[PDB]
């Protein structure tokens, strides 16, 4: 009936004023792509940057179990896009937001799915 | 003149034909650093300039390709060179990597330990290495030929590389071996290459193109390393970042080369002709399996 909860712990540490995690891996590209959230090769536009996937996942970097029936990871082996004004804390950005399941953009930073 | 707009510089043919004696290396700009774009690491820029130069040679590229990579971990716990190679190759290629201390990675599969404990059942189409031993720094006598991990690498090549494939392996002033220069004489062409972003160091990569399985030419290995030090001592090179700003033609091309199985005593002059021009591979085509040995004590 007992178990550890690391996702609540980084949030409390940040609100009190600690420094975020460093050494994530950034790539060279043209900046004329399509703008979707998770892809098989780099796809950033004129308002974003692109990064390697395993180095931005909280469970991979701390050495712990993935929270799943079949411990399956969504990022290892692909590439992820981040907006330029938020690029100082990539680990925290992915924990807090959600992806739209019909057009593929981030909810709140790209999905226009309502007339 | 036009050199500052290329990705690097290669060793000219008339320096390979002389007979010199060995001396000490003394570079005019020995301690200088270059100016990089706003958020980028030195190890991501170095691997991007090496793949731009390999695009100008006659490599073979089949359906369902196979690649392996030694010495891949950093002193901070991640793998930047493995992530540039996966951006370059065609979608669906299989890739495996390895090192002595622990790390985390984007490849299909990973193994941890000393290089002499690794074994495999099949054969491979391309091979890459960045290994280096720390106690080479502690210099106390004349400069002679070295052993260690260099003895494992010469034997893996003669036993598990397919007829028609290629390689690239790294060296410096004090880290080198005499029987590896002698084996460059069993390919169809060869050279040594220096990147424009680390031009104030004595590092280089040694490269062999399309493999044949027996000697074409005879080479003495002690004499050919002394010819390499004479070129660097009389020809200085100037640091530059220009080619990182244009990426519109980076990815490798899709030729669909053919694959067969054959037995010794069906190798014609016809057959050798096709291997040399970059258009045939010879091996088996079953399925892939690997492992590592463990010692038990106390
Ligand atoms: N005998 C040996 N067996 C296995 N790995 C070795 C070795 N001698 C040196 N190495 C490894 O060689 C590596 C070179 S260190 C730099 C490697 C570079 N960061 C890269 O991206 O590949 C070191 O991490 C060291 O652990
Ligand atoms: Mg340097
Ligand atoms: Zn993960
Ligand atoms: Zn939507």
């Amino acid at each position: 009936a007992f178990a550890v909860d690391a996702a609540k712990a980084y949030k409390d540490y940040l609100a009190s004023g600690g420094q975020p995690i460093t050494n994530c891996v950034k790539m060279l590209c043209t900046h004329t792509g399509t703008g979707q959230a998770i892809t098989v090769t780099p796809e950033a536009n004129m308002d974003q940057e692109s990064f390697g996937g395993a180095s931005c996942c909280l469970y991979c970097r701390c050495h712990i179990d993935h929270p799943n029936p079949k411990g399956f990871c969504d990022l290892k082996g692909k590439y992820v896009q981040i907006p330029t004004t938020c690029a100082n804390d990539p680990v925290g950005f992915t924990l807090r937001n959600t992806v739209c399941t019909v057009c593929g953009m981030w909810k709140g930073y790209g999905c226009s799915c309502d007339q | 003149s036009s050199q500052a707009w290329q990705p690097g510089v290669a060793m000219p043919n008339l320096y390979k034909m002389q007979r010199m004696l060995l001396e000490k290396c003394d570079l005019q700009n020995y301690g200088d650093s270059a100016t990089l774009p706003k958020g980028i690491m030195m190890n991501v820029a170095k691997y991007t300039q090496l793949c731009q130069y390999l695009n100008t040679l006659t490599l073979a590229v089949p359906y369902n390709m196979r690649v392996i990579h030694f010495g891949a971990g950093s002193d901070k716990g991640v793998a930047p060179g493995t992530a540039v190679l996966r951006q370059w190759l065609p979608t669906g290629t299989l890739l495996v990597d390895s090192d002595l201390n622990d790390f985390v990675s984007d490849a299909d599969s990973t193994l941890i330990g000393d290089c002499a404990t690794v074994h495999t059942a099949n054969k491979w189409d391309l091979i890459i290495s960045d290994m280096y031993d720390p106690k080479t720094k502690n210099v106390t006598k004349e400069n002679d030929s070295k052993e260690g991990f260099f003895t494992y690498i010469c034997g893996f090549i003669q036993q598990k590389l397919a007829l028609g494939g290629s390689v690239a392996i790294k060296i410096t002033e004090h880290s080198w071996n005499a029987d590896l220069y002698k084996l460059m004489g069993h390919f169809a062409w060869w050279t040594a290459f220096v990147t424009n972003v680390n031009a104030s160091s004595s590092e280089a990569f040694l490269i062999g193109c399309n493999y044949l399985g027996k000697p074409r030419e005879q080479i003495d290995g002690y004499v050919m390393h002394a010819n390499y030090i004479f070129w660097r001592n009389t020809n200085p090179i100037q640091l530059s970042s220009y080619s990182l700003f244009d990426m519109s033609k980076f990815p490798l091309k899709l030729r669909g080369t053919a694959v067969m199985s054959l037995k010794e005593g069906q190798i014609n002059d016809m057959i050798l002709s096709l291997l040399s021009k970059g258009r045939l591979i010879i091996r088996e085509n079953n399925r892939v399996v690997i492992s590592s040995d463990v010692l038990v004590n106390n």
